[PDB]
């Protein structure tokens, strides 16, 4: 929390911050951080479920 | 003024040597970033250097320089203390069997410091006292002789600590054997201390 | 300082912990001979003046 | 195969030169290039020494660029110097006035024209101020180590040569590396205009203006002077109390450095100063 | 008074003049001065500083229009967190017109890792804050370490609470906090 | 002084030829490189260089962290050079156990055989049958007679036996040679046109430890990075599954997890097979009859059982060695080891 | 004669002493010193290359550090083994004749009657490694003298040698490899292990490199290694497979007849009375090694010799005895 807060507060408190994204993923959201919401933080939420069998069809077909 | 290139010399340094060669080439142990083997200057010899020891070495020439390194107790101690104040010839043709030392066992109230400083002090010799530390101060003794020597610290089965204090009981007996062995320096005489099991 | 070998002559550290041997100046006498004392050399001349309380 | 007994006269030109390219001696490797005239075989004259542009690279014959030197010479040759080029001078600051191999390979490169090839190296870093003592250095022939190194006649200057007797460079380096001697020259005119410049360095415009503020200061400030002179002149006789003592006990030997006298010497000649002045103001009073 | 004695960084210790520029001003001891190879002369003083001095003396945000962007706005203050934010953009909007200074307090500043003596912290900087006569404080994320110690607490949330007594103790204790601000800011 | 007469002879020319070679700036090692003219170099004496490349050195002969000669003077790479011990002390090209010693493992043995011995000997078929070779196997869990599997792999190339890699040899002093160490023994693995090697004791290297993790992650950035080889061969061999960071990265690259336990009653007479080139067993000795009278038997335990029944038969004084006079000796070092294991 | 007092001037005043660190076959080697300086230059006169065994002190310069000479080191290998053939046979003992003969068999086998070596096929040179709860020499030097009637012989004893000087590493280790390397016919015996008994994080290191370096990974059969130690339990379970893989044996007890196995050897060239009984001397004794009853036997020679006089009496042989009784208890 010391280094991750550190991340944030260099994701809030830097208004050059307009380079280079910073891309991030989870592979759970049991426990969501409710200080990731804002512009320059993780606001981009698009929920990716477990694909179905027709969609692993279509995956595994093309791979 | 003729120095003063000697004072541009940036001084010199301090030289130990710890191992002397046979090809007239003596290494010398120095500062760290140093053991800097190097034959002396020719004025100086080499076989009077020995090793172990600082000598002087310049900076730059690397050349060495030279070597660097109770009136019943007086009544009865007249005959021990007053004897040796006024004749210190008579210890070779007094053939009398002069006592060696003499010890006083009991409560040391009065007669430890007060009487032997203070006959001591009549017979206006110098007063040494005992106060592994215990045989550089016997070298001492070994030197400066002539003196009024007193056990004032020491008086307070076999084991190591018993091997250890038969050092000094090696001592003392070796003491018997210079004293009692052979006299070679007039006006030796000691007093002993001891109050307990010993 | 560090120790007097003999007249007219002795040995001083260094800062940087070497020992040096430079002969001392005529014109100083015995008493800045302290075995225990602030002496200082010249930077090029390594020679001493005076001695800091 | 022939060899004289060269010396390198030095003005004070070139020294007052080096002494100003010593000031800008900074560590950085510096370069120069000295100036003369050869008349015969075995005599040396340096007139004119300029500087030059420091580089990256350093001493270097690459540094020395063939049309600067080339054009500042002919700008030399319109003006009233008509002097060639007779040596190159450096400073080697911190690791000794010696000469590293590229200075000894520039020095084989530079000599194929001059055969003298005159080297100097100045370092005032190191040196003290009480001595400006300076050595010129010379490259020998490395054909000539089966003969003797140097046939040079004239051996009594080498005692003169013997001043840098430093132990580790001199010989700790004289192999294939050998030095000259150096004498100096002044006329006349440096002589009376160098010596009246000086001693009018150290006197007034008019000299009479700070004359005046001594002999009246001797009222004000040097009492001070006085009086504290008369308390080391007490302080020290607090001693001499207990001096006749030691005096009236041994008589034998001396253990005292301190001799109690030169210096009430110097005592009695900063005191003296009130009655120099005296008439002075006697003087400036009277007319 | 002349000619003193100068301590260098790297250990051997030397001894200088007075140069005739300067004054017997800066010369008085305890302040760091600068030498020169050559003659050993002065030109100048070097002031000390620190490593997060820098820090707290350097990050300055520009921008003076954000104090009238914030809309229509017209010892503590609480900003919490309803379904509206930029609170960031408000205190950073004062904070990026004056704020007098820059001294943020960031809610992972007291974490203290090893033992729990943020005592020395909480005084520490609140008596920077007693020492310099204007002083602003930003308390952003407080609900981190805003613990309601309901249960049993273990020694992680103890020493937070801990630092939440000193707070009490030095807001409604025995020292009055009529010249300092603080803005605790929040979620939920 | 016989030897110092002819090059004291010869130290005439050393004169001249001492002006070259002189360079030498304690031999300085690089970091790493930004653009090619200026070069970020590093002194033993934690002091950071900089120079620019001289001209009598190749750009392309630079490699990230070299010791190479570099002058004092003019701070130029005038001439590199080629050159820990553990390194080149781990090198092994030595003839060992064959596939006679195939422990009952019926399946197991081809599953691993198809991968160590079909891909070298049929190149196209798997390239055209398929995409690619199998990747590798992997022999872990219980010791058993472990090992024994590994010089038969070595053992059992039709060109040349290779090297094989022990674990317990990374965790030592001064961490950070493994880096080196795995990138030059890959290097030479690029040198050995397409060689296979094997990585012994994962558990010495897996399982503070973040000095550990620099040589382990490391490795995984070398084993999953194609950039040596990302076909040749992956087989790892630990006692223990307590190595989290491998089994969770294996699964890009590592595959076909097998086991090896114990052998079956026709194994360990093969195992005496192997034996027959041993110790001089005499014709009269049964290798079904002395393998079939000691249950849980792996070749570890019966080679330890040839071994005391070898040193026995050493004690024996004997021409030859034979059954009636080591038998002792076999259920002696198989039933009072077995007492208390 | 010129050309030999010609350079001179390398070895004149601007002289050193560095560190050589390994010579490059490209006739130029690295040196190192008290911070590491790396210089290459071209070898000259005076040095051999051959028998120098890098990673010594040699000799350095103020100039450019051509190497003009080498000094040798380590006196200190002198006192590590012996070069002596003691009259001492396996036949002068008695009791443990098995014992014995089980390391006799075991490491006389390899190099010396070789039918029954090299035909089998096997080759474990490893040997084996004992322990002596009486230890102090007597009992192990007992068995490993066996091995010293007609043979060479490598001794090495206690771990101090490691532990009394800063951490070096295994180089004295590659030493006793390189003198066993060109020593082949010889024995290495590790007496007074005490290595982990006795930083401490490099002695498990260095302990464990020890047995890394010992296990012969590069070697072929060369030399046959005993171990001797004193405690079994001191030693790690590591140190255990990888060097111990040929044999290991167990010692009795020395309480009444050993000890007086031990007093009859002991007591087999001097001369005693008829008086002197055996059952106090082998009962006022408990867990004494052969070192003391050796001394006992030396003093009480030399006690009894006072007399001019070789009979050793009961009275002085018990004189004698107090001290076995004293130093065991004190
Ligand atoms: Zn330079």
């Amino acid at each position: 929390q010391r280094t991750m807060l550190e991340l944030l507060n260099q994701l809030d408190g830097f208004q050059p911050n307009t380079q280079v994204k910073v891309i991030a993923a989870t592979n759970r959201v049991d426990i969501l951080d409710p200080a990731l919401l804002r512009s320059g933080r993780l606001d981009r939420k698009i929920e990716f479920p477990m694909p179905n069998e027709e969609a692993r069809a279509r995956i595994m077909q093309i791979h | 003024r003729e120095e003063l290139q000697l004072l541009q010399e940036q001084g010199s340094y301090v030289g130990e040597v710890v191992r002397a060669m046979d090809k007239k080439k003596v290494l010398v142990k120095v500062h760290p970033e140093g053991k800097f083997v190097v034959d002396v200057d020719k004025n100086i010899d080499i076989n009077d250097v020995t090793p172990n020891c600082r000598v002087a070495l310049r900076n730059d020439s690397y050349t060495l320089h030279k070597i660097l390194p109770l009136d019943k107790q007086i009544k009865e101690i007249k005959e021990v203390i007053e004897l040796p104040v006024k004749h210190p010839e008579l210890f070779e043709a007094l053939g009398i069997a002069q006592p060696k030392g003499v010890l006083l066992y009991g409560p040391p109230g009065t007669g430890k410091t007060l009487l032997a400083r203070a006959v001591a002090h009549h017979t206006d010799c110098t007063f040494i006292r005992v106060s592994r530390m215990v045989r550089e101060l016997f070298v001492m003794a070994r030197e400066h002789a002539p003196s009024i020597i007193f056990m004032d610290e020491i008086d307070s089965r076999l084991e190591g600590g018993s091997g250890g204090d038969s050092e000094v009981q090696r001592t003392m007996l070796e003491l018997l054997n210079q004293l009692d062995g052979f006299e070679a320096t007039k006006n030796i005489k000691v007093i002993m201390a001891t109050n307990r099991i010993d | 300082f560090l120790e007097a070998v003999d007249q007219n002559t002795a040995i001083v550290g260094s800062t940087t912990g070497s020992n040096y041997y430079v002969r001392i100046l005529s014109t100083i006498d015995r008493e800045l001979l302290k075995p225990n004392a602030s002496v200082a050399l010249h930077k090029h001349s390594n020679a001493l003046v005076d001695v800091l309380p | 195969a022939v060899d004289t007994a060269e010396q390198v006269y030095i003005s004070s030109l070139a020294l007052l030169k080096m002494l100003k390219h010593g000031r800008a001696g900074v560590p950085m490797e510096v370069m120069g290039l000295m100036l003369g005239e050869f008349v015969d075989d075995y005599t040396v004259r340096v007139i004119d020494v300029f500087a030059m542009p420091q580089s990256g690279t350093g001493v270097s014959v690459e540094a020395v660029d063939p049309v600067f030197q080339a054009k500042m010479l002919d700008m030399l040759k319109q003006t009233g110097r008509p002097e060639m080029v007779v040596g190159w001078y450096h400073s080697h600051p911190g690791f000794g006035c010696w000469l590293s191999g590229v200075d000894i390979n520039t020095q084989q490169s530079f000599e194929a024209l001059s055969e003298r090839a005159v080297a100097v190296v100045v370092d005032p870093i190191q040196s003290v101020k009480g001595k400006v003592v300076i050595d010129a250095f010379r490259l020998i022939n490395a054909n000539m180590m089966v003969l003797g190194h140097e046939p040079r006649q004239t051996t009594s200057n080498l005692g003169h040569l013997n001043k840098p007797s430093i132990q580790a460079l001199i010989h700790g380096l004289n192999r294939h590396y050998y030095s000259i001697t150096i004498n100096y020259r002044k006329n006349e005119l440096e002589q009376k205009m160098l010596l009246n410049l000086h001693k009018k360095s150290w006197m007034e415009g008019l000299t009479l203006q700070d004359y005046s503020e001594h002999c009246k200061h001797n009222e004000s400030v040097v009492k001070e002077m006085l009086e504290l002179a008369k308390n080391y002149n007490k302080a020290v006789e607090e001693e001499d109390k207990m001096t006749p003592e030691q005096l009236a006990i041994k008589n034998v030997g001396k253990q005292d450095p301190k001799r109690h006298l030169e210096e009430h010497v110097d005592v009695l000649m900063t005191s003296n100063i009130v009655q120099c002045l005296a008439a002075m103001l006697d003087t400036v009073v009277f007319k | 008074e002349e000619k003193f004695i100068v301590k260098a960084t790297n250990g051997p210790r030397y001894v200088v003049g007075c140069r005739r520029q300067l004054d017997k001003s800066k010369l008085k001891p305890g302040t760091r001065v600068a030498l020169d190879m050559t003659t050993l002369t002065i030109m100048r003083y070097l002031p000390r500083e620190v490593d997060p001095l820098v820090y707290n003396m350097s990050h300055e945000d520009p921008g003076n229009v954000s104090y009238s962007e914030i809309g229509g706005l017209s010892k503590g203050c609480l900003l919490y967190g309803p379904p509206g934010t930029g609170k960031t953009l408000l205190a950073r909007a004062v904070a990026s017109q004056l704020d007098c200074n820059f001294l943020k307090v960031v809610s992972s500043s007291i974490v203290d890792k090893y033992i729990g003596e943020s005592a020395r912290l909480i005084r520490e900087m609140f008596n920077y804050a007693r020492d310099h006569q204007p002083c602003i404080i930003f308390m952003d994320e407080i609900d981190a370490i805003g613990g309601r110690r309901f249960s049993e607490g273990t020694s992680a949330d103890r020493e937070i609470q801990r630092t939440l007594m000193e707070l009490l103790n030095q807001m409604d204790g025995f020292d009055t906090l009529h010249r300092v601000k603080m803005i605790m800011a929040t979620n939920r | 002084a016989p030897p110092a007469l002819w090059d004291l002879a010869a130290d005439k020319q050393t004169l001249q030829s001492e002006q070259p070679l002189q360079v030498a700036r304690c031999t300085k090692i690089i970091n790493a490189d930004s653009e090619d003219p200026k070069y970020i170099i590093n002194v033993k004496q934690f002091a950071k260089f900089v120079v620019d490349l001289s001209d009598q050195v190749a750009p392309t002969d630079i490699e990230e962290g070299m010791r190479v000669g570099v002058d004092r003077n003019k701070y130029q790479i005038h001439i590199p050079l080629p050159p820990p011990t553990v390194t080149m002390m781990q090198v092994e090209e030595k003839p060992d156990v064959t596939y006679s010693d195939v422990g009952g493992c019926k399946e197991q043995i081809e599953k691993l055989r198809e991968v160590v011995e079909t891909p070298l000997l049929h190149p196209e078929r798997f390239v055209n049958l398929g995409i690619e070779p199998p990747k590798g196997v992997l022999l872990f869990g219980p010791p058993g007679t472990g090992k024994t599997l590994c010089a038969r792999a070595v053992a059992n190339r039709t060109d040349a036996c290779f090297i094989r890699v022990i674990g317990s040899e990374l965790v030592q002093k001064y961490v950070g040679e493994g880096a080196r160490m795995v990138r030059e023994l890959f290097e030479m693995a690029r040198t050995k046109k397409a060689c296979l090697i094997f990585f012994d004791e994962i558990d010495a290297i897996g399982g503070g430890d973040n000095e550990v993790q620099r040589t382990m992650l490391e490795l995984i950035n070398q084993l999953d990075g194609f950039d040596p080889r990302g076909n040749i061969k992956v087989l790892m061999a630990t006692n223990r599954p307590d190595t989290l960071d491998p089994a969770l990265m294996r699964p890009g690259r590592l595959d076909r997890k097998i086991e090896f336990s114990l052998p079956d009653l026709e194994g360990r007479t093969h195992i005496f097979k192997i034996h027959a080139r041993s110790m001089s067993v005499e014709r009269d000795i049964r290798f079904e009859l002395l393998a079939r009278l000691c249950p849980n038997s792996t070749g570890a335990e019966i080679r330890s059982v040839c071994t005391e029944a070898g040193m026995f038969a050493i004690r024996a004084r004997r021409k030859i060695a034979t059954e009636k006079d080591f038998l002792e000796a076999v259920n002696k070092v198989i039933k009072s080891y077995a007492k208390f294991s | 004669e010129e050309e030999r007092s010609k350079v001179d001037d390398l070895r004149g005043t601007p002289m050193s002493v560095g560190t050589l660190e390994e010579i490059i076959d490209d006739n130029h080697a690295i040196v190192s010193t008290s911070v590491g300086s790396e210089h290459y230059v071209s070898i000259l006169s005076f040095v051999d290359k051959d028998l120098l065994e890098p990673g010594c002190s040699v000799l350095l310069n103020h100039k450019v550090h051509a190497v003009i000479g080498v000094l040798m080191d380590d006196p200190l290998v002198t006192v590590m083994k012996v070069e002596k053939a003691p009259q001492e046979t396996y036949a002068d003992i008695g009791g443990l004749d098995n014992q014995i003969q089980e390391i006799k068999e075991s490491v006389e086998l390899p190099l010396t009657h070789p039918e029954y070596y090299e035909e089998m096929g096997i080759k474990p040179p490893k040997g084996v490694i004992l322990y002596g709860p009486p230890g102090t020499g007597k009992t192990l030097l007992a068995k490993a003298v066996a091995n010293q009637t007609s043979a060479t012989f490598l001794r090495v004893v206690g771990s101090e040698l490691i532990q009394k000087y800063l951490g070096d590493g295994p180089k004295l280790v590659r030493e006793l490899f390189r003198v066993a390397e060109e020593h082949a016919p010889s024995i290495v015996f590790i007496d007074e292990i005490d290595a982990i008994g006795t930083g401490e994080r490099e002695i498990q290191r260095t302990m464990l490199e020890l047995l890394n370096q010992l296990d012969g990974f590069d070697s072929r059969g060369d030399v046959k290694v005993i171990m001797a130690t004193n405690r079994i339990e001191t030693l790690d379970p590591a140190l255990i497979r990888p060097g111990r893989i040929d044999r290991k044996i167990e010692f009795p007890l020395p309480d009444e007849k050993t000890k007086k196995r031990i007093f009859q050897i002991h007591t087999s060239r001097m001369t005693l009375a008829d008086d002197v009984t055996l059952d106090d001397l082998i009962m006022a004794k408990d867990d004494l090694s052969g070192a003391d009853i050796k001394a006992i036997c030396t003093e009480a020679g030399l006690m009894a010799l006072r007399e001019r006089r070789m009979k050793v009496t009961n009275e002085d042989f018990k004189k004698s005895k107090e001290n076995v009784l004293y130093k065991k208890q004190e």
